[PDB]
C-alpha cells in the first residue's frame, strides 16, 4: 500500500546539435572466469535486445601466459614451480548506433562489469569530407 | 498584550515599505513564528499573513503551513477552527513538489500529521502521507526523532479507523522498514485485532514484539496473556 | 622504515636520478650525435661526468619491494620468487594458478 | 464556508511589479549567508535509502568515476591545440 | 614434499575452513580467488600497486579488527570502488562493529582516494569444513 504516488522522471533535453552515428560499437571484455562472462553476454545480449540494438556475439581465442619459478629458497635448480594467467575474451559487437544510444548502452554495461573483468570498447564514427577537401583550392 | 506587540510589528512593516525594502520569505516566517505565544488572539491576524503572502508574490513554504498549523492546534477542542484550516492546506499543497526555502521546512509532516490523530481523520492522513510520498517530498519528514513521531501517530491512526485487513497491511509495509515500533503501537496493534475477532495473529505479534526490542515490557506481556485468556 | 639499508640507498638512487634525468638528457643529446663539433662534445662529455654518481640511471637495482632481495625478482609484480609465491599460493593475487599442460 | 485564502490582508506592503529582475551575480558570501545556505542542505537531509543513492552522492561528490568511461576525464593537457 | 599453503594431517583435532583444508593445486579447480581485479589480465596494468594495496588492505583489517576475523577477507574492486567482504565473529558488541566500520572505511578512503565499503557477515563460530 505504501508506495509512492508520482515520481520524478530525469531531465533529458534534446539538444540543437546533430548527434553521432557510430557504424560500430566492439565491446571485447576481458576476463579469468569464463562462466562469468557467459552471465555477463546474456546480460549485455538482452539488455540490447530491449533496447532495439543490433547485436552479434563471438569468442576469440584464449590466451595463456606460462612462466616459471623455483621451487626452493636456495639451491635445488632442477625443481621448479610453474604458474600461469589465463585471459578468456568475449566480444559484443553492436551496429548502426547512434552517439546518444551508445552512451546510455555502455554506461549502463560498464557500470555492472563484474569485478575481475575489463573492457575495451572499440567505436567506429561516421564522418562527412571536411569542406576544405571537397574541391582543390585551383 | 497582543494588541501592543501587533501595532509594534505592523509600524516595522510599515517602516520596512518606507526605506523601499521588500519582505522575503523568511519576514512572514518570522511574524507566524513568533505568534504561536498569542495563540487564540493571533489566529485571525495570523491568517492575514497567509493572505499577505500570497498577494505579493511570496509563496509560503512547508514552514509557512507548520507555523499556521501549531498556532491553530491549540489544546482544546481542534473542531471548531483546526478542521478546515488542514482540510483547506491540503487542498492547496495537493500535488506539488516542495523545495528547501526556511529551515523549518522539515517541521509540517510532523506538525500536519499531529492533527490528524487529534481530528482522528484517517481520509486526511491519507492525504498528508500521499504528499510526502508524490515526488522527492519524502525528505521533508526530519530527522529521526520527527520521522518516529509521524510513523508513530500514523500507523495508531490506522490501526484504530482502518480495516483489519489493510492494517496488517501498513503494518507490513511500515514496520521495520520504515521505523520501529514502540511499546504503545503494539498495544493499539493488539487491541485492532480485538476487534476484528482475529487472535489467531496473537502469536505473530508476539514474535515481533521480541524482535521490536519490547520482550521485558510489563504493559506488554499482560495485554497479550489477558487477550489470549 | 624501509627493509634494509640496501633497499634505502636504491630508494635515494631513484630519487637523485629522477631529479637529473631532464639535465643528463639534454647533455646526452649534444654527445650522441655527428653535427656538433667535436669542441663542443668533449665539454659535454666532461659536464655530464662531473654529475653526481648516483644520478646516473644504470645503477638503480630493481629489488623485491617486501624483502629487498635483488634476484629472482618478478617485474610485473615487483616481487622476489619467494614472496610472489606466497600470496600465489593462498589464492591472493587475482587470475593467478599453478599451471599444468 | 469561506476559504482561508479569501478575506482581509494586512495592506501594507504592495504586489511586486515583478521578481527582481536583474541579480546581484557578485554578492559577497558573508558569513550569514554562507550559513543560511547550510541550514536549507539540513532540512532535505536524510540518510541513503538504497544502493543506487549511494552511488548518486558519491557522483555528485566526486568520489565515483563518470560513466560511460572517458581515459581522459579531467586530463585537459591546458587547453593546447595539435598544432602547438 | 611440498609444504607451501598446506595444513598437515594431525591427529583429528585440528579444524580447518574450507580455504585452509586446499593446496595450491586446487587454485581455479576447487577453490576461487581471494582478490579480483583486471591487473593480471593480458595487456592490463597496474598489477604492481593493486597486489601493495592488497597486502596491506589484509594487514590493516587483522589488526582493525583483532579477534574477530572468521576467514580471510575477499577483496573485489569495480571501477574505483574497492569492497572488501569480511566474515567476522558474534562476540563484540555491535556497537563496536559499527564504529570499526565507519573508522575503517573512511581511513581507507582517505589513503587510497576512492570510495571504499565494507561488508560484514557474522557467524556464530568459525566454520568447520573438516578435522585433520
Ligand atoms: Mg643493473
Ligand atoms: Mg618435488
Amino acid at each position: 500500500v505504501d508506495v509512492p504516488k508520482d515520481l520524478t522522471k530525469p531531465v533529458v533535453t534534446i539538444s540543437d546539435e546533430p548527434d553521432i552515428l557510430y557504424k560500430r560499437l566492439s565491446v571485447l571484455v576481458k576476463g579469468h572466469d569464463k562462466a562469468v562472462l557467459d552471465s555477463y553476454e546474456y546480460f549485455a545480449v538482452l539488455a540490447a535486445k530491449e533496447l532495439g540494438i543490433s547485436i552479434k556475439v563471438h569468442e576469440p581465442p584464449r590466451k595463456i601466459e606460462r612462466f616459471t619459478l623455483l621451487q626452493s629458497v636456495h639451491i635445488y635448480k632442477k625443481h621448479r614451480v610453474q604458474y600461469e594467467m589465463r585471459t578468456l575474451y568475449r566480444c559484443l559487437e553492436l551496429e548502426h548506433l547512434t552517439g546518444s544510444t551508445a552512451d546510455v548502452y555502455l554506461e549502463y554495461i560498464q557500470r555492472n562489469l563484474p569485478e575481475g573483468v575489463a573492457m575495451e570498447v572499440t567505436k567506429t564514427q561516421l564522418e562527412q569530407l571536411p569542406e576544405h577537401i571537397k574541391e582543390p583550392i585551383w | 498584550k497582543f494588541e501592543e506587540k501587533w501595532s509594534k510589528i505592523l509600524e516595522l512593516l510599515r517602516h520596512m515599505v518606507a526605506q523601499k525594502v521588500k519582505p522575503n520569505l523568511q519576514t512572514f516566517n518570522t511574524i507566524l513564528k513568533c505568534l504561536r505565544r498569542f495563540h487564540v488572539f493571533a489566529r485571525s491576524p495570523a491568517l492575514q499573513v497567509l493572505r499577505e503572502m500570497k498577494a505579493i508574490g511570496i509563496e509560503p513554504s512547508l514552514a509557512t503551513y507548520h507555523h499556521i498549523i501549531r498556532l491553530f492546534d491549540q489544546p482544546g477542542d481542534p473542531l471548531k477552527r483546526s478542521s478546515f484550516i488542514i482540510y483547506d492546506i491540503m487542498n492547496e499543497l495537493m500535488g506539488k513538489r516542495f523545495s528547501p526555502k526556511d529551515p523549518d521546512d522539515d517541521k509540517f509532516f510532523q506538525s500536519a500529521m499531529s492533527i490528524c490523530s487529534s481530528l482522528r481523520d484517517l481520509e486526511l492522513a491519507y492525504q498528508v502521507h500521499g504528499l510526502l510520498k508524490t515526488g522527492d517530498n519524502w525528505k521533508f519528514i526530519g530527522p529521526d526523532q520527527h520521522r518516529n513521531f509521524y510513523y508513530s501517530k500514523f500507523f495508531d491512526l490506522i490501526c484504530l479507523m482502518e480495516q483489519i485487513d489493510v492494517t496488517l497491511k501498513w503494518y507490513e509495509d511500515l514496520i521495520p522498514s520504515a521505523y520501529f515500533p514502540h511499546s504503545q503501537t503494539m498495544i493499539h496493534l493488539l487491541q485492532a485485532l480485538d476487534v476484528a475477532n482475529r487472535l489467531e495473529v496473537i502469536p505473530k505479534i508476539w514474535k515481533d514484539s521480541k524482535e521490536y526490542g519490547h520482550t521485558f515490557r510489563s504493559d506488554l506481556r499482560e495485554e497479550i496473556l489477558m487477550l489470549m485468556a | 622504515h624501509y627493509v634494509d639499508w640496501r633497499m634505502w640507498r636504491d630508494v635515494k638512487r631513484r630519487k637523485m636520478a629522477y631529479e637529473y634525468a631532464d639535465e643528463r638528457l639534454r647533455i646526452n643529446s649534444l654527445r650522441k650525435n655527428t653535427i656538433l663539433p667535436k669542441i663542443l662534445q668533449d665539454v659535454a662529455d666532461e659536464e655530464i661526468a662531473a654529475l653526481p654518481r648516483d644520478s646516473c640511471p644504470v645503477r638503480i637495482r630493481n629489488r623485491c619491494v617486501m624483502t629487498s632481495r635483488p634476484r629472482g625478482v618478478k617485474r610485473r609484480w615487483r616481487l622476489s620468487r619467494i614472496v610472489f609465491r606466497h600470496l600465489a599460493d593462498h589464492g591472493q593475487l587475482s587470475g593467478i594458478q599453478r599451471a599444468t599442460w | 464556508r469561506k476559504n482561508i485564502f479569501t478575506g482581509k490582508r494586512l495592506n501594507i506592503f504592495d504586489m511586486m511589479a515583478v521578481t527582481k529582475e536583474a541579480p546581484e551575480t557578485d554578492t559577497s558570501p558573508s558569513l550569514w549567508d554562507v550559513e543560511f545556505a547550510k541550514q536549507l542542505a539540513t532540512v532535505n537531509e536524510q540518510p541513503l535509502q538504497n544502493g543506487f543513492e549511494e552511488l548518486i552522492q558519491w557522483t555528485k561528490e566526486g568520489k565515483l568515476w563518470e560513466f560511460p568511461i572517458n581515459n581522459e576525464a579531467g586530463f585537459d593537457d591546458d587547453g593546447s591545440e595539435f598544432h602547438e | 614434499k611440498n609444504r607451501a599453503a598446506r595444513v598437515r594431517v594431525s591427529k583429528g583435532d585440528k579444524p580447518v575452513t574450507y580455504e585452509e583444508a586446499h593446496a595450491p593445486h586446487y587454485i581455479a579447480h576447487r577453490k576461487g580467488w581471494l582478490s579480483l581485479h583486471t591487473g593480471n589480465l593480458d595487456g592490463e596494468d597496474h598489477a604492481a600497486e593493486r597486489t601493495v594495496e592488497d597486502v596491506f588492505l589484509r594487514k590493516f583489517m587483522w589488526g582493525t579488527f583483532p579477534g574477530c576475523l572468521a576467514d580471510q577477507l575477499v577483496l573485489k574492486r569495480r571501477g574505483n570502488q574497492l569492497e572488501i567482504c569480511a566474515v567476522v565473529l558474534r562476540q563484540l558488541s555491535p556497537h563496536k562493529y559499527y564504529f570499526l566500520v565507519g573508522y575503517s572505511e573512511t581511513l581507507l578512503s582517505y589513503f587510497y582516494k576512492c570510495p571504499v565499503r565494507l561488508h560484514l557477515q557474522t557467524v556464530p563460530s568459525k566454520v568447520v569444513y573438516k578435522y585433520l
